RNA sequence: UCGGAGUACAAAAAACCCUCCGAGUGAUUUUAAUCUAGACAAACCAGUCAAAAUAACCAUAACAUCACUUAUUGAUCCAAAAUUUUGAUCAACGGAACAAGUUACCCUAGGGAUAACAGCGCAAUCCUGUUCUAGAGUUCCUAUCGACAAUAGGGUUUACGACCU
RNA sequence: GCCUAACGAGCCUGGUGAUAGCUGGUUGUCCGAGAAAGAAUUUUAGUUCAACCUUAAAAAUACCCCAAAAACCCUAAAUUCCA
């Protein structure tokens, strides 16, 4: 939950990217 | 282009003094929709420090920020959730720099 | 791609029919179903055509 | 009913007006003016 | 939207000068609250109305004695803008069983034990 | 509903209620789920079972059906091999 | 509103930027090892183990047992490397290994296992089976000395009693033979205790065979304080535990309060507390051997109850709580017709006045 | 005009039983459209991603590591693309059983 | 009529002739059963989950899968089959078994709950002033104007709202 | 158009106390409690349910509710559940 200290524990999209001069 | 209070619009530099640049930038500041000033680094720092000094040496114990955060007199009923952050200095699109 | 509704009767002897959807461009359908009367896997064949 | 952001200064509630009047800034005033003090 | 208000903790952190300003003991907190409702509950939210009702402050200008525990301090914080809170002072101690019928509560907050003897 | 008939002066009952409803003597009304015979090829087995199950009625519908029916349909019936004779009565109702 | 984390975040150490130059694992099993390693750490948030009983996490168990044997680490390592080198020097072993046709001396491997690391596995198995929790409730001991117990079920048929084995009461009717390596200068005591099976007191245990002042290994020569009693688990409650506790003592312990009469067929007299026993005689004896087996009811337990104990065989069963049902409603809306059957006392028709 | 069909009632996709609530067997703990809460101990998963208690007990919510099924190609690819020190975490809902499995009661002395 | 996202930022719900995507089904085989605790949702009707137990397949699964999977759908009655099922752009999608246009020849009961005139609110539009000078004015912003912009006011026009009738 | 001073179809009588979701009216005193709208509907000038409310009766928990707990790219006022 947003107001809990454990918010963002499950974030993983910043660890993998999947979307030269 | 939406513009908020406290944002720079045009930034200039070079081998020039502030007096002439202020002279020909006051016209642009006046013709802009929102109120605007021709400031420099020194002038911006001076006004920010003057605002900080006014806020620190204000004499009366009662301030908009303190009252809004403490919910004194139940004033949150007539206030807004954004007033806790605006501290009474911003009212809609108008900003009053002399409101501490 | 129009389908068809076909009623299949069990070949286990007991009278038990179920309706299933099938493609029009297919041959006569024949599958393996479960007959509650005998409780066994029984071959079912298309007997009637009901709905388009 | 007016929007939260308008062009006509959007006159406030009387309680808010009283709050701002009470919380108006009060500059400090020295006991004796120092201009032509020693 | 208008909802309830969470009061930040720094509001209820007294300054060292506040003790002398309000006449409180810097070491020992007082034991009992005297709470008197001043303002009306009209034009106030239903939660404030209910807190006033459950605090026994339905009638105005009638003091009520409460504990100084956080459980009731939470409700007093919720409706602190409608009440006046004072500490209950006992210069002559708690009223004994032989002095129950001769006591009074002064406007300045001391509960006298012998009031108009004889 | 005819509250006062023109021949006998009695209260009449609507036959649709008795044709599609059953009343237990305890006051409950039993009915069949609507649409239990419609498009069975299009429905899941669980949905078909739920439609096949018998269901009761709430207080408002029970009182409505009681108003529509007469006192002949609220009597105690002792049928021969009645399926619902065990359900005619209510047990262990703590109210 | 936001709240600051109450400690370090899990994935806050590695750098978000420049992921291409950051090393990655490509193996699901490798990730599995990493995840199982992480899951065992004491995190500051609510975890599965905290709610499902990690048993207060770490516990400083009190060790009441013989010191571990003192061996030379350097010499042991040198001999082990020498043995490994001499084994690897062979070529027939290499051929067998590559051809996948090589057998193992299972009896030998068990011998060295019981010699060097068997006591620790036995201690952890006792922990898992809950022997220490019910025998001392606060103490653990390592069975340093092996203890081989065996029943004789025929003329050439021997039933071993390992740690946690299952032994039939018919097989365990006779007294067993116990062997353990010991010099002819020490004294030992052996106790067979029935942990679960006391009909009256849940926290008490039964005695079955107590022999004291055993000279070295000859247990038959030592005096028996309590005559042997075959296991008698109840018919309903199955899989009781019987533990063989071996104590090594320095002095010749002599007592009169723990002595039992010759018949010793009274369950009131055969009531025991290993904690109290060890508290009474804690100064001399130290536990060094452990051998426990599971035991369920069979056709001989009724004979044991009848002929020996002179009572009626008690029969239990594993009953289950009645199914939960909500409060009955006056008008159950959209409920099946079988709703009234959930609150029916009996499936019989009651005619109140008719 | 040009925009049609935008009206549709909410599906009530949310949480039904919070932490500490005493639930019985079969109670729907929480319903969801995508996987927001994952089932854990004594919590079964329905065909519509709903979570229902399998035993009577107390509902708890925890943050735990996530090891996906090796047959799940998408999750396996995500795992194999994760960096070295990264471990996935998910919010799992558990039911802690309260009543014992059963009791041993004496029936008769034979 | 049904579904997804925003409005509706964090349990649920939440409207507009608000802004955008969609559905009225296809392909394939694993052709996906009975009975029953306890629950979600809900005015009602309807919609959803589901432990244990049963017969057939590994003697270790069966929730049919995919197309954003969420929507791919219709109540009674009544008609037809072979007794087990089926039948509606009933799409005005809680659906009357089957019915248009016109009335300035009109009538009746009401409505300022609702329009045309007027009034009223606002000032999009209209009208007045000032601030700002690049440009015209031969040079020269302000003699006369003055684009791009700023700010204040009036309630003459059209419109907007539907507050009194 | 005219058909006995009102004719898009005369007048009288009877059906007839026609029928109106529409307007108007609805007659003594005092006291107690007391409601501003979610869904269907040829339905939005109306009804039928739900939620509120009244009158009686059974019970036991009812509001206020600190921790702890409620998602993944960023996110405020604050919500839900709880001693
Ligand atoms: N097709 C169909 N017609 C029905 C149904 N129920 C009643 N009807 C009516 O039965 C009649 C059938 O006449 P048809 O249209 O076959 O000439 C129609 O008046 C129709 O409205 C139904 O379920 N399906
Ligand atoms: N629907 C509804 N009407 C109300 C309510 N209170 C008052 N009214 C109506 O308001 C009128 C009287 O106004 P009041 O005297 O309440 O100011 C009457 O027409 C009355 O029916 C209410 O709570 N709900
Ligand atoms: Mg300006
Ligand atoms: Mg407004
Ligand atoms: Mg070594
Ligand atoms: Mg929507
Ligand atoms: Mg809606
Ligand atoms: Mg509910
Ligand atoms: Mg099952
Ligand atoms: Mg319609
Ligand atoms: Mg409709
Ligand atoms: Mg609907
Ligand atoms: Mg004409
Ligand atoms: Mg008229
Ligand atoms: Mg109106
Ligand atoms: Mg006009
Ligand atoms: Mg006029
Ligand atoms: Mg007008
Ligand atoms: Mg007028
Ligand atoms: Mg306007
Ligand atoms: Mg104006
Ligand atoms: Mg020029
Ligand atoms: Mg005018
Ligand atoms: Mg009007
Ligand atoms: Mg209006
Ligand atoms: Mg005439
Ligand atoms: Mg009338
Ligand atoms: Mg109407
Ligand atoms: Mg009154
Ligand atoms: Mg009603
Ligand atoms: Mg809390
Ligand atoms: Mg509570």
């Amino acid at each position: 939950y947003r107001s809990k200290p454990t918010h963002g524990i499950g974030r993983y999209k910043h660890l993998v990217k999947a979307q030269v001069r | 282009t939406p513009v908020k209070a406290g944002r720079l619009i045009v930034e200039m530099g070079g081998r020039c003094e502030f007096k002439e640049v202020q002279g020909f930038l006051d016209l642009v500041a006046h013709k802009l929709p929102f109120p605007a000033k021709a400031v420099s680094r020194e002038t911006l720092e001076k006004m920010r420090k003057d605002q900080e000094e006014r806020e620190r040496n204000n004499q009366n114990p009662w301030t908009f920020e303190r009252i809004a955060t403490a919910n004194m007199l139940g004033i949150r009923k007539v206030l807004s959730p954004y007033d806790l952050t605006h501290k009474g200095r911003y009212w809609g699109k108008f900003y009053t720099p002399e409101r501490v | 791609s129009k389908t068809i509704l076909v009623k299949m009767m069990s070949q286990a002897g007991t009278g038990f029919s179920f309706n299933t959807k099938r493609s029009r461009l297919r041959e006569k359908l024949t599958l393996l179903h479960y007959d509650p009367v005998v409780k066994k896997k029984v071959l079912f064949v298309e007997q009637k055509k009901i709905r388009s | 009913g007016s929007k939260a952001v308008t062009r006509h200064r959007r006159v406030m509630h009387f309680e808010r007006q009283k709050l701002m009047a009470v919380t108006e800034y009060i500059p400090p005033k020295p006991t004796i003016n120092p201009r032509c003090l020693p | 939207k208008f909802t309830r208000s969470r009061i930040p903790d720094k509001v209820f952190q007294p300054s060292p000068e506040d003790h002398e300003k309000y006449g409180g003991d810097p070491q020992y907190p007082h034991k009992l609250h005297i709470v008197t409702r001043i303002k009306s509950t009209k034009r106030r939210p239903y939660w404030e109305k209910d807190i006033i009702k459950m605090l026994g402050l339905e009638k105005a200008h009638t003091p009520q004695v409460h504990k100084n525990i956080p459980s009731v301090n939470a409700k007093l914080k919720v409706v602190k803008h409608l009440i006046r809170i004072k500490p209950l002072k006992l210069p002559q101690g708690l009223p004994t069983e032989e002095d129950m019928a001769n006591t009074c509560l002064k406007s300045n907050g001391e509960l006298v034990v012998r009031w108009l003897l004889n | 509903v005819t509250y006062f008939s023109s021949r006998k002066g009695k209260r009449k009952t609507v036959k649709a209620v008795i044709y599609r409803f059953l009343r237990l003597h305890s006051g409950l009304w039993l009915r069949r789920k609507a649409g239990y015979k419609k498009k069975l090829w299009k429905k899941t087995a669980a949905r078909k079972r739920r439609l096949r199950e018998f269901v009761f009625c709430n207080k408002t519908q029970s009182k409505l059906l009681d108003k529509m029916t007469t006192s002949f349909w609220k009597r105690r019936n002792w049928y021969a091999d009645d399926p619902y004779q065990k359900y005619q009565d209510r047990t262990n109702l703590k109210v | 509103r936001r709240a600051a984390p109450l400690g370090p975040m899990p994935n806050e150490d590695i750098d978000v930027s420049d992921l291409e130059r950051l090393k990655k694992y490509r193996s699901f099993d490798r990730y599995r090892r990493r995840a199982e390693q992480e899951a065992r750490k004491p995190h500051w948030w609510r975890t599965y183990r905290e709610h499902f009983g990690e048993e207060s996490g770490p516990k400083d168990r009190v060790d009441i047992g013989l010191p571990p044997p003192k061996v030379s680490r350097t010499q042991q390592l040198l001999e082990r490397k020498q043995a490994l080198r001499e084994l690897r020097a062979n070529v027939e072993e290499e051929r067998a290994a590559r051809l996948q046709t090589a057998r193992i001396p299972l009896e030998a491997v068990r011998a060295e296992w019981e010699r060097t690391c068997g006591p620790y596995h036995k201690q952890r198995l006792a922990e898992y089976c809950g022997l220490y929790r019910d025998l001392f409730h606060g103490a653990t001991f390592v069975p340093r000395v092996p203890l081989h117990v065996a029943y004789a079920v025929g003329e050439d048929d021997l039933m071993p009693v390992y740690h946690g084995n299952e032994v039939t009461p018919t097989e365990a009717a006779q007294a067993p033979e116990v062997t353990y390596e010991a010099d002819e200068g020490s004294l030992w005591t052996l106790l067979l205790t029935n942990l679960d099976g006391h009909l009256l007191e849940p926290d008490a245990e039964y005695v079955h065979w107590l022999v004291t002042n055993i000279p070295g290994n000859r247990v038959t020569e030592g005096q028996e304080t309590c005559p042997y009693l075959p296991p008698f688990p109840a018919r309903g409650s199955g899989f009781h535990r019987f533990a063989f506790l071996l104590f090594k003592q320095d002095k010749r312990i002599d007592f009169s309060g723990d002595t039992r009469p010759s018949p010793c067929y009274q369950l009131a007299q055969r009531t025991f507390h290993t904690f109290d026993f060890y508290k009474k005689h804690q100064d001399a004896m130290t536990p060094a051997g452990l051998a426990f087996f599971q035991c369920r009811w069979d056709d001989s337990v009724t004979r044991v109850f009848h002929q020996l104990l002179d009572m009626r065989e008690p029969v239990f069963e594993f009953v289950r709580p009645p199914p939960y049902h909500p409060k009955q409603k006056r008008f159950p809306h959209r409920q099946p017709l079988r709703y009234l059957d959930r609150y029916r006392d009996s499936h019989e028709p009651t005619y109140g006045i008719y | 005009s040009k925009n049609l069909g935008g009206k549709s009632p909410g599906k009530r996709f949310g949480i039904k039983k919070m932490e500490g609530h005493y639930v019985h067997a079969g109670n729907i703990l929480a319903t969801q459209r995508h996987f927001r809460w994952h089932p854990g101990a004594h919590v079964g998963l329905g065909k519509n991603k709903c979570l229902y208690a399998l035993e009577e007990g107390v509902v708890r919510y925890t943050k735990e590591v996530y090891v996906p099924n090796p047959s799940n190609s998408e999750a396996v690819d995500l795992v194999t693309r994760l960096p070295q020190g990264a471990v996935l975490y998910k919010t799992f809902v558990h039911v802690v059983p309260a009543k014992p499995e059963g009791t041993f009661k004496l029936v008769a002395m034979l």
